[PDB]
């Protein structure tokens, strides 16, 4: 059953990642024992939450949820309302208030639109936290898509000299729809990820959070740019080589070249 | 506790849905999961079906010395099909690579003689788009129409590079004199798995009037159809996405800020807005 | 006519001219067309008023200089015109353009409209007859001797990585950024704004460059330098007066490392080496790692090589030989492959004819090049 959860694994790799939910579920419908397993390590679109106290909506990771009931990160609050839920410590309450509103500013600007989410769970020697990110493309347009973020950051903090150990894991999740052009329709699905560790000094300035967020700007910028390019390294080659209509008129010249390069070659060295 | 009807329906849609340079291991991969193989083997055997005559791909018969596409216009209706080239039924084995043990047969073939000068044509042409592609060109009656049905696929497929390259053509002349009708859908796929996942997924359907005259115009007008259409669609598959997606995909999320400037974090942490 | 053939080596900064089967460029000066500014009054001054080469080098301070290509994409196509015209003419070659076949560059995957154009101005304003259009890193692999290897290079308009495998230019694996020499040169400018010496007019836009060529370094760690305090060296100009430059001249040409700091998204150098590589094929990636030739003016800052090797170890897969080789004379590399490539036998297969183009058009030099 081991092999069954890496065949499980390598065939969520292979199906198409718009119908990760509906696959997932068909996934543990055939095999029931691994559920928690597949649950776990099988990542998924993330869901939509909505606190009613505050009117805000927020997203739902394992790390946040506590039970059957997620943690609001705008009022501290679990839905439905646990007895005894999981909290932060009061410092780090205080400090993941202050990672919303600057992860908020950071979204807004990027993307323009969406929803963001930012948790951090309390551990002893750390402060790890959770940044998730849902934006949705222009539904009007025939242009569909969509910009997932889970950024998941461990931070150690040192005992003296006031240095920090960053460990950030990055996945992004995308989907284009492209219905234009009146040529055809395609959709393509992305899904690369990516990890960054630093060890950074603490400013008095510039809080620990900033330090997490100069990662995932620098990692976004990154991310992006090697997720746009294995788009089009792959688009174009395998595509335009399959049905070149000028790779027939360029094959008769690559075997006079062939003959040329040759020629070349031997002046080349003498 | 699932059932096992349950099991085989879940096992069909990834059978019915997969990535063809992974779906034989895709089916494997279903095998692996669940433990009996029976219950899957006797269902995919009829997703299979199904499945390996919606991508087009051609069996090599044995003693051919070229490759017949599989569709649901080769089928027979008997677990054998249609070789309109070379004019042999073929048995196909669908869980083993090979289809052997093939038959001779005889059609008077008026309407399908006359559409094989335009297949063996198009091949040609076909050798001119790609540098390996086969093709399979059905001659049937439907409901009294009389349709050319010539289907074009290219499989670019290699393990160690993970990432495979698949073409398929579907392409319908029902001939009517003097006007004909034409109707045809095209679709792409690439899949590309190294350090996590990235598809390219298309089709374009095409409804298109043409006149019938001649043999040799026939032949070189329809063809002449395909090259452009699959011209231009490769065109805007390439041209459009080098850019378009560029700045679609930056209309989502932009690869620096509306300002141009890195977001300062010092600034977000101790600025105010609004009024 | 079948003569000694031309290698016309285009660029935004400088362009290169001079006969085939040569050592060196004869034939070098700024690529840009200067005019006069002042008003002249006195007879006997300086004739024809379009100055382009060592003239407009002399003469800087009356002339109103503007370039004609930006980012290998010529804007001003009646001052490339005239830049061809003044390279046939007596005051450089002393030769015919209807004797000698021609080799042009240009940078690659630019607008075909002005690939088009090009070779409309070589077949009908000069009558050439044969022209053949080339790329710069194909060039630079042939002036080296190698054929295997990846080629990144630094000029004033573009800076390109292309990878080659064994005669194989992949189309694919081309990246290409709009920043180069001119962005750094225009960045330095402003920052020597902020720091205080003002230069807005086109003549004294030569001396940013000037100062930007001698006086810069890059820094390994650009964090370390800037927290520490610069020493603030200095540098006389063309009048006389001292200039402290301070901490401009090593944060002027981070901008090709990092795209953000002019305002406008792009890779950087570093990244497009790196992703010129990933592009191609897995099997092909370690000999390229191996082969990275460096060319090109912007690629002559100091510790420039340093930091580029600093930044693929950073990237790359862990345990591979980095190797960033480069020639001598890193400024004439593409003009001397250009002057090899002309030499050859072969030459005369590849090239565009006249007669070619007069019955086919622009579909036979696109057909050519690739």
């Amino acid at each position: 059953s081991d092999q069954q959860l890496d065949c499980a694994l390598d065939l969520m790799r292979r199906l198409p990642p718009q119908q990760i939910e509906k696959n997932l579920s068909d996934l543990i419908d055939l095999v029931p024992s691994l559920c928690e397993d597949l649950l776990s390590s099988v990542d998924q679109p993330l869901k939509i939450a909505r606190d009613k106290v505050v009117g805000k909506d927020y997203l739902l990771c394992d790390y946040n949820r506590d039970g059957d009931s997620y943690r609001s990160p705008w009022s501290n609050k679990y839905d439905p309302p646990l007895e005894d839920g999981a909290m932060p410590s009061a410092r780090l309450r205080k400090l993941e208030v202050e990672a919303n509103n600057a992860f908020d500013q950071y979204r807004d600007l990027y993307f323009e639109g969406g929803v963001s989410s930012v948790y951090l769970w309390d551990l002893d020697h750390g402060f790890a936290g959770v940044i998730l990110i849902k934006k949705a493309g222009d539904g009007s347009k025939k242009i569909k898509g969509c910009w997932d973020s889970i950024h998941v950051v461990e931070v150690q903090e040192k005992s003296s000299g006031r240095t920090a150990h960053y460990k950030l894991t990055s996945t992004v999740m995308l989907w284009l729809q492209t219905n234009k052009s009146g040529s055809g329709t395609m959709n393509l699905g992305g899904s690369l990820t990516r990890q960054m560790e630093k060890d950074e000094t603490v400013s008095d300035c510039s809080p620990h959070i900033a330090n997490i967020g100069r990662l995932v700007e620098d990692m976004e910028n990154k991310i992006r740019s090697t997720l746009n390019e294995i788009y089009f390294g792959k688009t174009k080659d395998i595509v335009n080589g399959l049905r070149s209509v000028d790779v027939i008129p360029d094959n008769p010249k690559f075997q006079q070249l062939q003959r040329e390069l040759s020629q070349v070659l031997t002046q080349r060295q003498i | 506790r699932v059932s096992d009807e349950e099991k085989v329906r879940i096992a069909a849609k990834f059978i019915t849905h997969a990535p063809p340079g992974e779906f034989n291991e895709v089916f494997n991969d279903v095998r692996l999961l669940l433990n009996n193989d029976n219950l899957l083997r006797e269902g995919a055997a009829h997703a299979f079906a199904q499945y390996n005559m919606d991508q087009f791909t051609p069996v090599k018969i044995e003693g051919y010395e070229d490759q017949v596409l599989i569709t649901e216009h080769g089928d027979l209706g008997n677990s054998r099909f249609l070789d309109p080239r070379n004019k042999i039924s073929f048995k196909f084995d669908h869980l083993r690579k090979e289809a052997s043990d093939p038959q001779p047969e005889e059609v008077d073939g008026s309407l399908k003689s006359w559409r094989e000068s335009c297949d063996s044509a198009l091949r040609a042409y076909v050798k001119d788009h790609y540098s390996n592609g086969f093709c399979t060109v059905y001659a049937k009656n439907i409901d009294g129409q009389q349709t050319i049905i010539a289907c074009i696929e290219s499989h670019q497929f290699q393990p160690k590079n993970f990432w495979n390259g698949r073409w398929r053509s579907e392409w319908k002349f029902t001939i009517t004199p003097p006007t004909a009708q034409v109707v045809g859908v095209l679709k792409i796929q690439v899949h590309y798995y190294e350090d996590g996942n990235v598809q390219l997924v298309s089709h374009k359907d095409v409804q298109d009037s043409v006149t019938v005259s001649n043999e040799a115009q026939t032949a070189k007008e329809f063809i002449k159809i395909i090259e452009h259409a699959e011209n231009e669609y490769q065109t805007a598959i390439s041209e459009n996405y080098q850019t378009m997606s560029d700045t679609t995909f930056k209309a989502l999320r932009r690869q620096l800020p509306v300002t141009r400037t890195k977001i300062d974090w010092n600034k977000i942490l101790s600025y105010k807005i609004g009024k | 006519i079948a003569n000694q053939p031309v290698v016309i080596d285009n660029g935004s900064g400088v362009i290169k001219a001079g006969f085939a089967g040569d050592q060196i460029p004869k034939y070098c000066f700024p690529n840009y067309v200067g005019r006069p500014k002042h008003v002249r009054v006195m007879a006997g001054a300086l004739e024809g008023d379009i100055f382009i080469g060592p003239k407009a080098e002399e003469h800087r301070g009356l002339l109103s200089i503007r370039y004609p290509m930006e980012h290998g994409i010529v804007k001003d196509w009646n001052d490339m015109e005239r830049i061809w015209q003044y390279v046939y003419s007596k005051e450089q070659l002393q030769t015919f353009s209807e004797e000698h076949p021609v080799l042009l560059t240009e940078a690659p995957l630019n607008p075909r409209k002005n690939r088009e154009r090009a070779a409309e101005v070589f077949f009908e304003t000069f009558n050439v007859p044969a022209l053949f259009i080339s790329m710069q890193a194909v060039l630079s692999l042939y002036a080296t001797g190698r054929t295997t290897g990846v080629v990144l290079d630094s000029g004033d308009g573009v800076t390109h990585a292309v990878p080659i495998y064994e005669g194989f230019a992949m189309p694919h694996s081309i990246m290409r950024i709009d920043i180069a020499g001119r962005d750094v040169s225009r960045f330095l400018r402003l920052y020597l704004r902020k720091e205080g010496y003002d230069f807005h007019s086109s003549s004294e836009f030569e001396i940013v460059k000037a100062i930007k060529e001698r006086a810069c370094y890059l820094s390994i760690n650009p964090q370390k330098d800037e927290t520490l305090e610069t020493e603030k060296a200095q540098y006389y100009l063309p009048d006389g007066s001292t200039i402290e430059i301070g901490p401009s001249r090593f944060r002027a040409p981070e901008l090709l490392f990092r795209p953000d700091l002019i305002g406008e998204e792009s890779e950087g150098i570093h990244e497009v080496l790196v992703f010129a590589i990933q592009k191609s094929d897995m099997d092909l990636r370690r000999t390229l790692f191996s082969n990275i030739v460096l060319s090109g003016g912007s690629t002559l800052f100091k510790g420039f090589g340093d930091r580029l090797l600093s930044e693929v170890k950073k990237l790359a897969p862990k345990d591979v030989k980095i190797r960033i080789s480069a020639p001598q004379e890193r400024l004439y590399s593409t003009w001397i492959g250009g002057s090899i490539l002309a030499s050859l036998d072969t030459f005369k297969k590849m090239w565009v004819s006249k007669k070619e183009y007069e019955e086919d058009g622009a579909r036979s030099i696109h057909r050519k090049t690739f």
